[PDB]
């Protein structure tokens, strides 16, 4: 806030890619559907993925959009990218969904 | 890119 502006909400399960035992496992610990933003600091033009559990409101994802970053949109409904650090997947809940963060990260990217 | 979760 003050500082950053979210350019989009949808609702996705965030999941992180376990490398160690090949599976996705539910970001933040708890498997359940999050309110994923993607907010831009407008000072640094920089832009960063936050979403929170739609329950409990814990914070599950909060990693920047790097320039550059490889999205890759592996299914309508199902887009994943990665890190040095993590794979991260959202599950979005509806293609609308999907379209609408999708359509807000191809922006950030095309922005950075 | 693993693959989707199922």
């Amino acid at each position: 806030s003050m500082s950053e502006q979210s350019i989009c909400q949808a609702r996705a399960a965030v999941m992180v890619y376990d490398d160690a035992n090949k599976k996705w496992v539910p970001a933040g610990g708890s498997t359940g559907f999050s309110r994923v933003h993607i907010y831009h600091h407008t000072g640094n033009n920089t832009f960063r993925v936050v979403g929170r559990k739609i329950q409990d409101h814990q914070v599950v994802i909060n990693c920047a959009i790097p320039k550059g970053l490889k999205y890759n949109q592996a299914t309508q409904t199902f887009h994943q990218w990665r890190d040095a650090r993590q794979v991260y997947g959202l599950n979005f809940g509806s293609k609308e969904d999907a379209n609408v963060f999708a359509s807000a990260m191809m922006h950030a990217l095309e922005v950075l | 890119x693993p693959p989707p979760p199922x």
